[PDB]
């Protein structure tokens, strides 16, 4: 249940002494290293052609946030504030009121994407699958406040990426 | 597709030269892919 | 020997690095917190608390968030007895007021009182 | 995997190994990106009978720490545990 | 040329992690541990999971324990690739960095397939893991491990027999075993100096008593024997991963105490008790009984321990984080005496230091 | 009331340590203005040292002033050895802060703080 | 259905619009105010009321575990339709 | 004096005659779970959540109504007491609706909290639930009667403290419905305290409805000024904005109630 | 209680109880409490005059041989007049066991430095100084280790706020990173999460 | 058999382990005789030192002595003997068999508070 790395006594016979001296003078392990580097010179490199080629992702991927809807147009979020209760960065700010037909809905739904740690506790705490964390990771901005999403930005991300988020949740939800 | 290429090279997109008004002949962008192809291209699915 | 006799008052205000503004203008409040009347549980009324007076919360111009400049707004301390909290507040130079523990008085419950003969404590339904 | 046999033999000679049996680039040997839907099993507490929570309550069988000594003969000296058994040298590859 | 005194100034990445833990729940405190040793993510997840599960007096299911050991040894391969390749890269050997990070890219694809994030998974939780293995993942872990021995072989071909690599590491950073024990060293910093100690063997956790692996023991306590110990730990991690892929049991992946681990989303939307438990876990959290533990594991840098204190509430009272790199970077001042400034970078290499876990 | 001392048995040994620490800071201020290449004068830094000493001059506990001398020696060790930068030396001089309202009337005019 | 203030600024589905004299409209100067144009209150009112022949109906929103928690709606009021508290779909007992 | 000696989990405690088992357990610092019991109302005994074991007695007793006898050893953490609590919580959560996200009482719910503390963790109810018609008893008290557990604190409050005699149970069995039986508007001066002493979300505050959530609210302990009684209140604020006004218990002013104007 | 309850180890519980008796009767001058938790960990709650005797005993004695100081910790509990709780986590490689040595001090009473016993303590109690303000007498280089150089106060004290009192930004007037009093654009929202119902009856404290 | 290396770095091979352990154990007993007989440290250390010295005197072989002293290599057994000797010389000066120097406060080790 243990092995001794570097506990080899070298053979002091003239054969092995001459082997080590030929290794010292004629640089055997240096040619071994050159041979391994030359072996990688003739391999096909692992380089993908981004932006035209994309890295592999699973349907569990945690990227840009989105607010989803039911298949009727109605938004799924019913203002229950589980996602900001569980949010480990407190990146989520929610205010709420009954809207004009008496429905429990949000008026504020902020996510500071510069506080967000992209751990997906909000999408796993949401009882109605409203807040999700979509596949989008290519949403770098040029200004700090462009990464401070309100409800309109997240509903537009949901309406933007719904045709993909729905299929990711379809592929993954039985593991949940 | 070229499934003889290794995993990562076997799917790609040759972007358009005009999308939503912008001349994207040289100014190709990673977020030019619509969401229905963003599963297939990122290998979230085997099905286009 | 190896022990010195310090007959002064225990004051560590110059060691804690708290600015003078947040020592000499803050009113600590030593209190047992009231029971949430939404609930009947009394485990949140067991220990003493020390919170400070609420300072200004204003609207963020960008997002509408509640900005603040008070560091001691979220500082809620937990003590076991009243005297430990009072010693801790006198130790740090904090001006404090102390509310007393409000325990409920023992009630006289009788299920037979709901069905009395000549008393007004009869129920009209059960 | 598209390398021609001259470069393939040169590469296997310069590395000293057979590099085509173990390619670090992945090909059709990997699993599908689209899988059939799973059917995950349930735990042992998914029973309709003999399943009271008090008989399987882990958090409520934690006791306060037992006070051994507090300030309110010829007995054998003890250790915190018996002494550690000496490890055996590896039968698989001891480097000896 | 010589070095007379080496004073490391740290705290440049001190973020006050273990004060932010004090104001957050246990599920909220879990992703702070991914960010401590950010090349050893699920190992620190597993250490905090074991600390909370020791305080809760519950245990994970067996499949979750085997998944924890599988991804812990994948994490060990990640950390030893980072250690060996950046230790060779700071000395000047820049090529096996690029060689081994493609395999490291594939293990981050394993993390992304199992959790959705490539590094900070928040996956190993108190009570088990968050989510079961997706179908086809273990086949790709097999396809990785079947080839990774040749990768370790060609890394070891480039560095181990090389005379220039042996000149930079053999007389360098020698630690005696008594001073290694006295300075709080752990892991490869003890095993290079000949100390037969490994926390997966002596104080075994989840299912490490059911796997079979060897423990590499150095003989001179230098940079070179610790390099060889990390290479052989990659070998033995491949061995453990083959044993975990062969001996993976079926079953559930969370503890079936729904007052601790949250119920499934199919039965949260159906059952009433399950909806109440989903609510109260993802808002308040499970209460942990009072009492303090010190739960330490064998992280790939050494002993990663959590001294976690609960007061009965749903949030920790004090969560001290013992990290190997703190004691190792403390011992840096002794270990660089009599050596030159070019040996100091090799000694900072052989003590694998991630300053997140040193500074918190 | 018998407590264990830190370095000083009474207040006079404590005043000796405060006095030697003040001597050391007074000797250090010209070197601090020189090698940190500060835009202040030596007299201004010495008045700041006098101000930071007179801030804590109301303490009659030997252990508290022992810890004050210890923390002052730590700040001095961070100043003699170049561990602080120019920013850490100039944080004693609150230059980028607007002057606070002092009387009742301006504090009334600007806000709610007493 | 998004409408427009007298200042020219669109009103969100909350009802939020800045005043004319509110200085914070300068953040949209040279830029745009991103509102969403699919109002949920205008789209759940497009769904028909389901005529069911029971006294108590259940609603999960559809999709099974892809919807909301399954709630049970009473339909004894003949004046008012029974609206689901999650999805907004409303039901009427046909008799 | 005439204090009798009773035992709570083996620990001796001296109680006045006429003390209930729940008050005997309160005097040693142990709070028995309850839903219908309230120490300012009368005793109903109709939720069976306080069912505690007296040893050498082969039947659990309702601790809210049972007077103590001399020599009883009250077993509050025994096997059959815990089985009684888990079974009664199972029947309470049988027909109860899955409204915990869309319910205002979530996070401040007694049913949630002592389901977490004393109930089981999963359902065996493989049936369809009931659904109760919601009532309109005023512009203050939102009424969602599917969430009602029929604890009859409504009725005891309106009969004994509010002095109204207009709330009550109509029907019988599982179809028993707390209400007024008519489209009647419960407007007393104290009509908002049934929001307090509803342990579930069947009676919420209609102005406070959907606006906040109790764990994010900062509790400020203040005084009423709407009258000269000086009712001690809680002003719960969220991010610098007053969300609602709850009472404070004070035994000499406002026992635990406030008026509708204050609230 | 088989699948979801942690399996209790009564053998290690009995062995740690016997060794706790052993340490308590070898060193009655300083040992105050000895307690073993239900998950089988040993605590030796001592007096702060016996840091060096108890630790040197556990380091050197042939039935202890706790050669490795794993972790050294302070715990701030403000309701005590000795508010800090200095925790010594030790490891014996010979007997494959862990002991915990706990002592106490307030802000002003110094603790003796244990760098003469464990050289690992050199940075740990330096960190305890930096984070809590516990001074350590006869320390070689006692100073801060984690905070900023001009930092005022000790952060892991529980009367210290979550955010500090100062925050930094670059100021272009003075061409310098400056320290200004902290103003959060969004306040840290304190959540009141504690349930009002008692969770664990075994930990029930007796009332007044 | 002349063990070539101890395996531990910085731990030299002791050529005469039996005589060294006998000298160290009798020296531990000679130092430990300066401690009062009612002290538990003296009784327990005399017990374990007489056990180990009986094992060393009753075993000619070196490797069997290592397997039945049960302390690893014989040189770290010698190291622990030197550590016990230095410990006893410290325990004379500390006098830790005395009664408790100070009682703690009444809620000093109470958890949770
Ligand atoms: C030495 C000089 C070069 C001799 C030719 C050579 O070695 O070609 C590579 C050729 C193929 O190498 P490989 O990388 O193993 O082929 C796999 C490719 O994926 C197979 O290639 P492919 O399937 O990707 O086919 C497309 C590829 C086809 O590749 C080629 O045409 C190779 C370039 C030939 C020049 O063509 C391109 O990608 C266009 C490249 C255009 C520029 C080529 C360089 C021009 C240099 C002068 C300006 O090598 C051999 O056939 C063996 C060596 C022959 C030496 C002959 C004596 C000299
Ligand atoms: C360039 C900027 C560098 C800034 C340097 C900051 C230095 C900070 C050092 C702070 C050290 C102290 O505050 S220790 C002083 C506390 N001493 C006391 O409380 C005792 C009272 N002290 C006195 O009365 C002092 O005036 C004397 C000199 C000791 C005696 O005066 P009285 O007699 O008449
Ligand atoms: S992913 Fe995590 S940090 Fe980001 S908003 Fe969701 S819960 Fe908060
Ligand atoms: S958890 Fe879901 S439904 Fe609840 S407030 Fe958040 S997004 Fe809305
Ligand atoms: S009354 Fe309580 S248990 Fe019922 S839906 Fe509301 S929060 Fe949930
Ligand atoms: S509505 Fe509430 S207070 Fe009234 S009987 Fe039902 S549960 Fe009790
Ligand atoms: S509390 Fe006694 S039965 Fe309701
Ligand atoms: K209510
Ligand atoms: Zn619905």
């Amino acid at each position: 249940t243990y092995k001794y790395v570097n506990l080899r006594e070298p053979s002091m016979d003239m054969k092995s002494v001459t082997d080590r001296a030929a290794q010292t003078l004629l640089w055997t392990e240096l040619i071994r290293g050159l041979g391994m580097t030359l072996s990688y010179l003739f391999r096909e490199p692992a380089t993908i052609n981004y932006p035209f080629e994309k890295g592999p992702l699973s349907p569990r991927f945690r990227g840009e946030h989105a607010l989803r809807r039911y298949p009727s147009g109605e938004e799924r979020c019913i203002a229950c504030k589980l996602c900001e209760a569980v949010c480990p960065a407190q990146a989520i700010t929610i205010e709420a009121e009954p809207r004009a037909d008496g429905s429990r809905r949000t008026t504020r739904y902020d996510i500071d994407m510069t506080k967000c740690i992209y751990c997906g506790f909000c999408q796993e705490a949401c009882p109605v699958d409203a807040i999700v964390e979509g596949p989008n990771f290519e949403f770098s901005t040029e200004t700090h406040e462009e990464l401070l999403y309100n409800k309109e930005k997240l509903l537009n991300n949901g309406d933007k990426w719904e045709a993909e988020i729905a299929a990711n949740i379809q592929a993954d939800y039985l593991y949940r | 597709e070229d499934n003889k290429q290794f995993f990562g090279r076997h799917r790609w997109v040759i972007y358009t030269t005009e999308m939503n008004g912008k001349n994207t002949f040289w100014d190709v962008d990673g977020s030019m892919v619509p969401p229905e192809w963003h599963r297939w291209l990122h290998c979230m699915t085997d099905d286009p | 020997t190896q022990l010195i006799t310090v007959d002064e008052k225990l004051d560590i205000t110059t060691l804690t690095g708290v600015p003078e503004e947040h020592i000499k203008t803050r009113k600590a409040r030593i209190f047992v917190p009231a029971r949430n009347n939404m609930q009947s549980g009394v485990n949140n009324t067991k220990k003493w608390k020390m919170e400070f007076d609420t300072r200004e919360r204003w609207e963020n111009p960008l997002m509408g968030w509640a900005s603040t400049a008070d560091p001691l707004s979220n500082l809620v301390l937990t003590f076991s007895t009243k005297e430990d909290a009072i010693a801790f507040a006198e130790k740090n130079g904090w001006s404090y007021d102390v509310e007393e523990r409000k325990v409920p008085k023992p009630k006289s419950k009788s299920y037979g009182a709901n069905f009395s003969w000549n008393k007004r404590t009869r129920v009209s339904t059960k | 995997a598209s390398a021609t046999r001259l470069i393939q033999g040169l590469r296997n000679w310069a590395s000293g190994r057979d590099l085509q049996a173990k390619l670090q680039l992945r090909y059709q040997e990997i699993s599908k990106r689209t899988q059939p839907p799973p059917k995950l099993p349930v735990g042992p507490s998914h029973r309709l009978s003999n399943n009271y929570y008090c008989a399987r309550d882990g958090r409520r069988e934690a006791m306060p720490p037992s006070i051994v000594m507090s300030s309110q003969s010829e007995k054998k000296a003890v250790s915190p545990a018996p002494p550690i058994k000496r490890w055996e040298l590896s039968q698989d590859e001891p480097y000896l | 040329e010589m070095v007379r005194k080496c004073d490391p100034h740290i705290g440049l990445l001190h973020r006050g992690t273990e004060k932010l833990i004090e104001y957050k729940t246990y599920l909220q405190a879990l992703p702070y541990f991914d960010r401590l040793d950010y090349v050893s993510m699920m190992c620190n997840e597993q250490a905090y999971s074991l600390a909370v599960e020791k305080l809760l007096n519950i245990q994970p299911p067996p499949r979750a324990q085997w998944i924890r050991v599988l991804f812990g040894e994948i994490t060990r391969l990640l950390n030893h690739i980072m250690a060996v390749t950046t230790h060779a890269l700071d000395i000047g050997a820049m090529t096996p960095f690029f060689w081994m990070f493609e395999e490291r890219e594939k293990m981050f694809e394993f993390y992304e397939r199992v959790s959705g994030a490539r590094m900070h998974a928040a996956y190993v939780r108190p009570g088990g893991v968050h989510q079961d293995l997706p179908l086809g993942l273990m086949d790709d872990i097999y396809e990785f491990s079947k080839n990774f021995s040749l990768r370790i072989d060609e890394l070891e071909e480039m560095l181990t027999n090389n005379r220039i690599w042996r000149n930079r590491t053999v007389d360098i950073g020698v630690v005696t075993a008594e001073d290694a024990l006295n300075y709080g060293f752990s892991g490869v910093m003890l095993r290079g100096s000949g100390i037969q100690w490994d926390l997966r063997k002596t104080q075994p956790y989840d299912v490490y008593d059911q796997v079979e692996f060897d423990v590499p023991i150095g003989s001179r306590g230098d940079c070179y024997d610790r390099y060889l110990c990390r290479v052989e730990e990659m070998r033995q991690s491949i061995r453990i991963i083959s044993q975990c892929l062969n001996k993976m049991p079926p079953g559930e992946i969370k503890v079936d105490d729904a007052k601790v681990s949250p119920p499934k989303r199919a039965e949260m939307k159906t059952s009433m008790e399950s909806l109440i438990h989903h609510f109260k876990l993802y808002t308040e959290g499970y209460q942990v009984p009072p009492g303090a533990t010190y739960t330490a594991i064998e992280a790939p840098k050494g002993e990663f321990g959590v001294y976690l204190v609960s007061d009965g509430s749903s949030r920790p009272y004090r969560c001290k984080i013992k990290a190997p790199g703190f004691a190792h970077l403390a011992g840096l001042d002794k270990m660089s005496k009599g050596h030159m400034l070019a040996d100091v970078v090799a000694i900072i290499g052989t003590q694998d230091i991630v300053f997140g876990e040193v500074d918190r | 009331t018998s407590v264990k001392p830190i370095f000083s048995r009474d207040m006079n040994e404590a005043k000796r340590r405060v006095r030697e620490l003040y001597r050391a800071w007074y000797r250090e201020v010209p070197n601090t203005v020189h090698l940190f290449q500060l835009d202040i004068s030596v007299k201004q830094g010495r008045d700041k040292v006098r101000e930071m000493f007179k801030k804590n001059a109301h303490v009659t506990d030997p252990r508290v002033v022992d810890l004050l001398v210890i923390k002052g020696k730590m700040e001095l060790e961070e100043t003699i050895n170049v561990w602080k930068q120019r920013t850490h030396v100039m944080r004693f001089f609150h230059e980028t802060e607007a002057p606070r309202p002092k009387d009742f009337l301006s504090k009334f005019y600007v806000g709610h703080d007493p | 259905g998004v409408r427009t203030s007298p200042t020219g600024e669109k009103v969100t589905h909350t009802g939020q619009v800045y005043d004319d004299e509110d200085y914070r409209r300068v953040r949209f100067v040279g830029r745009q105010k991103e509102v969403n144009e699919n109002f949920a209150i205008d789209l759940i009112a497009e769904q028909p009321v389901s005529q069911v022949g029971s006294r108590v109906i259940s609603c999960d929103g559809g999709g099974g575990a892809l919807g909301h928690p399954r709630v049970y709606i009473n339909l004894d009021k003949e004046t008012k339709t029974g609206t689901c508290g999650y999805c907004g779909l409303q039901f009427r007992q046909q008799h | 004096s005439n204090l009798i000696e009773v035992f709570v989990d083996g620990q001796s405690v001296m109680v006045e005659p006429g003390t209930t088992v729940l008050q005997a357990c309160e005097k040693v610092g142990m709070q028995i779970p309850r839903f219908c019991y309230h120490e300012r109302l009368s005793v109903a005994g109709n939720c069976r959540m306080c069912l505690v074991e007296i040893e050498k007695a082969p039947k659990v007793v309702a601790a809210c109504a049972m007077p103590v006898m001399k020599g009883w050893n009250i077993l509050t953490n025994s096997e059959k007491t815990k089985k009684a609590r888990e079974g009664v919580m199972e029947f309470l959560l049988a027909n109860h609706p899955l409204d915990c996200p869309i319910c205002d009482q979530g996070g401040e719910c007694d049913l949630q909290d002592q389901s977490m503390m004393f109930g089981s963790d999963r359902s065996r109810f493989l049936e369809g639930k009931r659904a109760v018609e919601d009532k309109n008893i005023g512009p203050l008290v939102k009424t969602i009667m599917t969430r009602c557990i029929q604890c009859t604190r409504c009725i005891r409050f309106a009969s004994e403290i509010a002095g109204v005699d207009d709330l009550g149970t109509t029907g019988r069995g599982n179809d028993m419905q707390v209400g007024t039986y008519i489209e009647k508007m419960f407007m007393s001066e104290l009509s908002g305290n049934i929001i307090d002493i509803c342990p579930v979300g069947a009676l919420t505050s209609k102005p406070y409805a959907f606006t906040a959530r109790p764990w994010e609210t900062r509790k400020t302990e203040s005084i009423d000024v709407m009258d000269a009684v000086g009712s001690n209140i809680v002003v719960s604020t969220r991010t610098g904005e007053v969300m609602r006004i709850l009472p404070r218990m004070h035994e000499d002013i406002n026992e635990e109630w406030i008026s509708d104007k204050t609230r | 209680t088989r699948p979801t309850v942690r399996p209790r180890n009564d053998v290690a519980h009995k062995q740690l109880s016997a060794f706790g008796e052993y340490v308590a009767e070898i060193l009655p001058k300083y040992v105050q409490q000895v307690q073993v938790s239900c998950f089988s960990e040993l605590e030796i709650c001592i007096h702060p005059d016996g840091v060096i005797p108890v630790l040197t005993f556990l380091r050197d004695h042939s039935n202890a041989q706790f050669k490795s100081l794993a972790d050294l910790t302070a715990v701030d509990i403000p309701t005590r007049q000795n508010r800090f709780e200095i925790v010594y986590n030790l490891l014996s490689l010979r007997f494959n066991s862990r002991i915990r040595v706990k002592t106490y001090t307030d802000e002003l009473t110094p603790v003796e430095s244990s760098v003469s016993v464990y050289k690992a303590a050199n940075w740990y109690e330096r960190e305890i100084w930096d984070m809590f303000g516990v001074f350590f007498a006869n320390h070689p280089d006692l100073r801060r280790i984690l905070t900023d150089y001009g930092f005022e106060g000790h952060p892991f004290r529980k009367d210290f706020p979550l955010s500090g009192y100062v925050e930094l930004r670059y100021d272009d007037e003075v061409k310098r990173v400056v320290a200004e009093p902290v103003e959060l654009a969004q306040e840290f929202r304190k959540f009141d999460l504690n349930s009002p119902w008692e969770a664990f009856p075994a930990y029930r404290q007796p009332p007044e | 058999l002349l063990k070539k290396t101890t395996g531990l770095v910085g731990l030299a091979v002791c050529e005469t382990p039996h005589e060294r352990l006998k000298i160290l154990y009798t020296k531990i007993l000679d130092v430990l005789g300066h401690i009062p007989k009612n002290a538990a440290y003296r009784k327990y250390t005399e017990q374990i030192t007489n056990e180990k010295l009986s094992i060393v005197k009753a075993e000619p072989d070196v490797k069997k002595l290592e397997e039945q002293l049960q302390g690893g290599q014989i040189e770290e057994v010698i190291l622990q003997a030197e550590n016990e000797l230095s410990l006893a010389r410290k325990m004379i000066q500390w006098k830790p068999w005395e009664p408790l120097v100070e009682e703690p406060p009444a809620s000093q080790w109470k958890w949770p508070i």
